[PDB]
C-alpha cells in the first residue's frame, strides 16, 4: 500500500526535540473533521523535523507501485520501440527513395542560395541538375 | 415536482430547436461528405489524377 | 462611486504627461530644438568641466 | 488597423480588472467580449490586405534596448 | 494539356517573379501564371481550376523523369 | 444565500457576485470611454504603420548591395 | 537636453560625411533636409524622407579613425 | 553645439600630462562609439534589403550580409585601458 | 493589540528547531561527504570547465565553411 | 444548454466542415507563395508524397 517518499530519514536527534513516526498527511482521511481541514492537521500536533516534506503542500506522493516497478515498466515501454526501430534499420526493410531526389538547374540555384562565385559554389548549392 | 416510483424513463421530448438544430447540422456534415465523395473520390486514394478529366 | 480619488489620478497622470509632452513637442520647433526644462539651467561642457579636471589632477600629484 | 487589432484586447482586460466593480458582472462580461469582437474584425480585414494583397504592417512604438 | 516539361525561365524572370527557391526548376514558367490567378482568385478552389491542373502535371513529368535518373544510375552502380 | 463579508472587502473584481445599485450609469460612462480609446488607438495605428516591403526601392537596394562590395 | 554617446556618435557619423563627401550634390540635398529630430531615425521607419544616398555612402566608406589613434602595430 | 573630438594618440603623449592622457581616452572612446552607429546604419541596410527582396535576400543582400559578419566582432566598445596600458610594438 | 495569530506551541518548536539546526550539526563521515561534493567537488568541476574553454570560444559571427546538404544520392540498391 | 453556450458551438461546427478546404490551397498550394515561412529546396519533398505513395498507404488510416 502506501510508502514514505524518499530522502525521509528512519531515526533524527535534534537534542530534546520530540522524535515521532514520520507521517505522510497527504495520505490521511479527509472524511475526518480536522481543526485545519485543509491540511488535515489538528492544533498543536506536532510536527516531524521534515514536516514540509510529507504536508499537502509538498510535491504529491504516488503510492500505486514501487518507483522500482513504476521505472521497469518506464525503460520496458522505451525498450520494445528501441528493438523494434533497431531491427527495422539493421534488416534494412524501410524503402529505398522512389526517384532521384529534387534537383535544381543554374548550378544546382547556387547563386539564389547566397553563393558569390565559383569558388563558394558547393558551399551553398541545393542539388545540381546535372541534366541541364 | 414530483418523484413517480417504479416509472421507466419515456423517449425524451426536446425542444424542437435542439432537434431540428442537430439534424441539420449533421445533414450539413454528410451532404458535404458525400458531394466531396462524387468528385473527389478518385484522386483520394489515387486511382486518378486531378488534372486527368 | 466610478470617478473615486483611486480611479481618477491614474488618468490624471496620463493627460498631465501627454499634455506636457505635446507642450515640449511645441516648446522645441520654436527654440531651435531646446526642451520645455531649458529654465531650470544648462548642460556643462566640457571646456569648463575640464579646467577643473586639470586643477584636480595638479592637487593629487 | 494594426493597433486597434492588438491593444484593444487589453483594454477589456484593464476594464474588467479595476472598473469591474463599479460596472457589475453582466456589463463586465460583455464589455470583454466586446473588445476581442474589435480585435476580431480587425484581424479579419489585415487577413485580406496580409495574405491577398501582399501588404505588411509595422508599427514601432519605441526603443526597449 | 501539359504534355512535356516547358522551357527554362532565366534568372531574372525568376527574380522578378520572386518565384519561391525550392519552387525554382523546370515549371517555373508554368507558376507564374497560378499565383498571378491565386492572388486575383483569393486562393479559392474554384478560381484556378486549369491553371493548378497545368502546374500540377509539370510537376508529374519532372517526378517521372528523376525516376529514369535514378534508374538510369542505378544501372551505372551494379555495372561498375 | 451565503455571507461574503462585502462590507470592507472591496477588491478591484467585485468580491463575490457584486453589482452596484448604479451600474447602468458606470457602464455608460465606461462604454463612451472604451469607445474614445479604440478610435484613439485607430487614428495613432494609421499614422504610424508602414510597409517595410517599399519604403526602398529595389534599384536602391541594388546600389546599396554594390557599394557594400 | 541630453545626448548620450551612441546618440552624439550617430551625428558624427553624419557630420563625418558631409565633411568627407563634399563634392556629392546628391549626399547635401538628404542631409539638409534630414532633420535634427530624423537624425537618429536613419533606415525603414513611418517617416517619408529620403536617405537611400546616405546609407549608401556609409556602406562605402569607413568613417571611422580609430586606426590613426593606434599608430603601433605588432 | 555638437562638440567633436579632440583626436590625441596615446602614442604621441606623455602620461604625466594628465589632460593629454585623459584626451587621448575620450578619443579612443568616441571612435569606437562612430563604428558601432556605423554598424547599426548597415545591419539598417540589411534589415530593408531582407523585407524588400523577400526569396531574392540570399543574393540581393549577400555583399551586405558579409559585411555586417565581418564588422560585428570588432564594431563594439572596447574601452582604452587595453590599448593605454599595452604596446603592440613589444 | 488583540494577538490576531493564534500562536501554536508544535508550530514554535517546530520553527524554533529549523532556526537551530546549526546546534547539533556534527562533522560525521555523512556530512563530510556531503560538504566535500557541493564546496570542492561541484566547484572542480566548474573550475576544470571554466578554465578548459577560456579563451578558445570565437562565437561571434562564426561563419560556416563546410556544406550542410549532400550532392550526389547513393541508393542501398 | 442556453442559446448563448450553444452559439460559439454552432459557428464552431461549421468551421469544422468547411474551413479546411476552403483554406487548403493558401497553405499546402502547391508554389503558393509564403516566404515567412522558409523551405530549402533540398527539403521539398510535397511532390514524391503527393504522387509516389502507393495507393493503398491513402487509404490505410481510414481503414484502421
Ligand atoms: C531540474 C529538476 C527540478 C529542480 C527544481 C527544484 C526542485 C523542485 C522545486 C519546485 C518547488 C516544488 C513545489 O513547489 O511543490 C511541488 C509542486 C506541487 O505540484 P503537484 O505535486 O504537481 O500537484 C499536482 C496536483 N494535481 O509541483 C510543482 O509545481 C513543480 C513543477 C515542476 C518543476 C519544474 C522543474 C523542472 C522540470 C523539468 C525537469 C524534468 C525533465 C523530465
Ligand atoms: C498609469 C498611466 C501612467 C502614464 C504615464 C506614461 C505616459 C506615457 C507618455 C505619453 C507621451 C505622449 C505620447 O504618447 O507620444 C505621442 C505618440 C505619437 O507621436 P509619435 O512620436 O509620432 O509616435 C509614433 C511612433 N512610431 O503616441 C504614441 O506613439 C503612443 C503609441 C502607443 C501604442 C499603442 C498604445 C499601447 C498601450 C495601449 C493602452 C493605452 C491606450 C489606452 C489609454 C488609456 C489607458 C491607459
Ligand atoms: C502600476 C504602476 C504604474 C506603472 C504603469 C504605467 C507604466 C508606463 C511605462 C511607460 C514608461 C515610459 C515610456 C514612455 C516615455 C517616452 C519615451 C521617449 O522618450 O520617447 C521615445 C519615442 C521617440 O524617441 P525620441 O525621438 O528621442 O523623442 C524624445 C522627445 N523628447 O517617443 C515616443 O514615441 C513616445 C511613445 C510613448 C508611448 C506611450 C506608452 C505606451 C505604453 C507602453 C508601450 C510599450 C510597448 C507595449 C508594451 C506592452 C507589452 C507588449
Ligand atoms: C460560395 C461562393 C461561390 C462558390 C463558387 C461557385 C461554384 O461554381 O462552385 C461551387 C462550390 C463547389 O464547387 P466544386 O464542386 O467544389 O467545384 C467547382 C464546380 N463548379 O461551392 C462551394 O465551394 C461551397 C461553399 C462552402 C459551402
Ligand atoms: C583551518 C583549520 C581546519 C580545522 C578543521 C577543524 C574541523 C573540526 O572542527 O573538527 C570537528 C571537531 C568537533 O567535534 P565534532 O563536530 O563532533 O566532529 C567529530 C566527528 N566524529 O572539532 C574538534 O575536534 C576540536 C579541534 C578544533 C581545532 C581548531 C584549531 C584551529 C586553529 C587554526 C585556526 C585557523
Ligand atoms: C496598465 C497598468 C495600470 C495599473 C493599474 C493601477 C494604477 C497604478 C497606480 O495606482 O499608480 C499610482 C500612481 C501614483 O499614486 P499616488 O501618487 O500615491 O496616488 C494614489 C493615491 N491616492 C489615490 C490616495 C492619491 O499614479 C500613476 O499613475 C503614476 C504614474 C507613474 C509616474 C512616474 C513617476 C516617476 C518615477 C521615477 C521615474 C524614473
Ligand atoms: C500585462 C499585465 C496586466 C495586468 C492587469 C489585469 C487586471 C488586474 C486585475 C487586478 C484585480 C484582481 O483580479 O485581483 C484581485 C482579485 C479579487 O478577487 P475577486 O475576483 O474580485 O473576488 C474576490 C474574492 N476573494 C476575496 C476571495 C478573492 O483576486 C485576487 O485577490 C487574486 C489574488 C492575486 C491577484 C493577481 C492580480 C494579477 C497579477 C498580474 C501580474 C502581472
Ligand atoms: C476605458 C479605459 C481602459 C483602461 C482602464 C485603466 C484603469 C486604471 C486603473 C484604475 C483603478 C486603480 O488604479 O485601482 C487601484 C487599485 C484598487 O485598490 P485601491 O485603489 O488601493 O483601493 C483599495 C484601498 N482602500 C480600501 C483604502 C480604498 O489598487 C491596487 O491595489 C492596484 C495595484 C496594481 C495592480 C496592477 C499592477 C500592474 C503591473 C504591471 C503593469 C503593466
Amino acid at each position: 500500500k502506501s510508502f514514505l517518499p524518499h530522502f525521509i530519514p528512519k531515526n533524527y536527534s535534534y537534542g530534546d526535540y520530540p522524535r515521532l513516526k514520520p507521517e505522510n498527511l497527504q495520505k490521511r482521511d479527509p472524511y475526518l473533521k480536522y481543526d485545519d481541514q485543509a491540511n488535515k492537521r489538528n492544533f498543536n500536533e506536532p510536527l516531524h523535523p521534515q514536516q514540509d516534506d510529507l504536508d499537502m503542500w509538498a510535491p504529491d506522493h504516488f503510492d500505486f507501485v514501487q518507483d522500482s516497478i513504476a521505472l521497469k515498466w518506464f525503460g520496458t515501454f522505451f525498450g520494445v520501440l528501441a528493438v523494434f526501430s533497431s531491427v527495422i534499420y539493421i534488416g534494412g526493410l524501410y524503402p529505398e527513395k522512389p526517384a532521384n531526389p529534387r534537383n535544381y538547374p543554374f548550378s544546382g540555384l547556387a547563386k539564389d542560395l547566397g553563393a558569390s562565385s565559383e569558388e563558394d559554389t558547393l558551399l551553398y548549392a541545393a542539388k545540381i541538375d546535372k541534366s541541364i | 415536482f414530483k418523484y413517480v416510483r417504479g416509472a421507466i424513463v419515456p423517449k425524451p421530448k426536446v425542444h424542437p430547436g435542439y432537434v431540428i438544430t442537430s439534424k441539420f447540422l449533421g445533414g450539413l456534415m454528410w451532404f458535404w461528405i458525400f458531394y466531396r465523395a462524387k468528385q473527389d473520390y478518385p484522386v483520394w486514394f489515387g486511382l486518378k489524377h486531378p488534372w486527368e478529366h | 462611486n466610478i470617478f473615486n480619488k483611486w480611479n481618477v489620478t491614474p488618468f490624471v497622470w496620463l493627460f498631465a504627461t501627454v499634455g506636457i509632452f505635446q507642450w515640449d513637442k511645441s516648446h522645441r520647433e520654436s527654440h531651435d530644438g531646446k526642451g520645455i526644462l531649458d529654465f531650470l539651467g544648462e548642460i556643462k561642457v566640457k571646456e569648463s568641466l575640464d579646467t577643473y579636471f586639470k586643477e584636480y589632477q595638479t592637487k593629487v600629484a | 488597423m494594426i493597433l486597434l487589432c492588438i491593444f484593444t484586447p487589453f483594454l477589456g482586460s484593464l476594464i474588467s480588472g479595476f472598473f469591474g466593480r463599479y460596472i457589475g458582472v453582466n456589463s463586465s462580461k460583455w464589455i470583454v467580449c466586446l473588445s476581442i469582437f474589435v480585435s476580431v474584425v480587425s484581424t479579419y480585414i489585415l487577413f485580406i490586405d496580409v495574405i491577398f494583397n501582399e501588404i505588411e504592417y509595422t508599427y514601432n512604438i519605441m526603443n526597449w534596448l | 494539356g501539359v504534355s512535356e516539361l516547358p522551357e527554362l525561365l532565366s534568372h531574372e524572370e525568376m527574380k522578378q517573379n520572386k518565384i519561391p527557391l525550392a519552387y525554382r526548376d523546370r515549371c517555373a514558367r508554368l507558376l507564374v501564371p497560378l499565383n498571378k490567378c491565386r492572388k486575383e482568385g483569393w486562393y479559392m478552389p474554384w478560381n484556378c481550376v486549369q491553371e493548378r491542373h497545368d502546374y500540377e502535371q509539370c510537376q508529374y513529368l519532372d517526378f517521372k523523369r528523376r525516376v529514369k535518373e535514378l534508374e538510369e544510375i542505378k544501372k551505372q552502380r551494379d555495372a561498375a | 444565500h451565503h455571507i461574503h463579508t462585502p462590507s470592507y472587502i472591496k477588491p478591484p473584481t467585485g468580491g463575490w457576485n457584486f453589482t452596484p445599485a448604479n451600474w447602468k450609469q458606470n457602464t455608460v460612462l465606461v462604454l463612451v470611454g472604451f469607445t474614445a480609446c479604440c478610435v484613439g488607438l485607430y487614428k495613432l495605428g494609421e499614422a504610424g504603420s508602414y510597409n517595410p516591403k517599399l519604403k526602398y526601392k529595389e534599384e536602391e537596394l541594388s546600389r546599396w548591395n554594390q557599394s557594400a562590395k | 537636453d541630453d545626448k548620450s554617446i551612441d546618440e552624439w556618435a550617430m551625428d558624427e557619423l553624419l557630420l563625418r560625411l558631409k565633411e568627407k563627401n563634399l563634392s556629392d550634390v546628391e549626399l547635401i540635398d538628404e542631409l539638409d533636409k534630414l532633420s535634427k529630430s530624423h537624425v537618429g531615425k536613419i533606415g525603414a521607419s513611418e517617416i517619408n524622407k529620403r536617405d537611400a544616398v546616405i546609407i549608401e555612402r556609409i556602406l562605402n566608406g569607413e568613417y571611422d579613425q580609430l586606426s590613426g589613434l593606434k599608430k603601433k602595430e605588432l | 553645439d555638437h562638440v567633436r573630438s579632440p583626436n590625441v594618440s596615446f602614442d604621441d603623449i606623455d602620461y604625466n600630462n594628465s589632460q593629454d592622457l585623459h584626451n587621448a581616452q575620450e578619443s579612443l572612446l568616441r571612435e569606437q562609439w562612430i563604428r558601432v552607429s556605423a554598424l547599426k546604419v548597415c545591419r539598417k541596410a540589411l534589415e530593408s534589403c531582407y523585407k524588400t527582396s523577400g526569396p531574392n535576400h540570399y543574393e540581393d543582400c549577400r555583399e551586405i550580409a558579409e559585411k555586417y559578419l565581418n564588422m560585428l566582432p570588432d564594431h563594439r566598445i572596447q574601452g582604452f585601458l587595453g590599448y593605454q596600458k599595452n604596446d603592440p610594438s613589444k | 493589540g488583540p494577538h490576531l495569530l493564534r500562536e501554536d506551541a508544535s508550530f514554535q518548536r517546530y520553527g524554533q528547531l529549523r532556526d537551530n539546526l546549526a546546534t547539533y550539526w556534527k562533522f560525521n563521515r555523512k556530512a563530510a561527504r556531503n560538504v566535500f561534493i557541493f564546496l570542492v567537488a561541484v566547484p572542480a568541476g566548474l573550475g576544470y570547465l571554466a578554465y578548459n574553454y577560456e579563451g578558445k570560444t570565437p562565437f561571434v559571427g562564426k561563419r560556416r565553411t563546410e556544406p550542410i546538404f549532400e550532392q550526389d544520392y547513393v541508393p542501398r540498391k | 444548454n442556453d442559446i448563448v453556450l450553444i452559439t460559439p458551438m454552432i459557428i464552431l461546427t461549421i468551421l469544422s466542415i468547411f474551413g479546411g478546404y476552403l483554406l487548403r490551397d493558401i497553405y499546402l498550394g502547391m508554389g503558393s507563395p509564403f516566404n515567412e515561412l522558409f523551405i530549402h529546396p533540398n527539403n521539398l519533398s510535397l511532390i514524391e508524397t503527393e504522387f509516389s505513395l502507393p495507393s493503398i498507404l491513402k487509404v490505410l488510416p481510414l481503414i484502421t
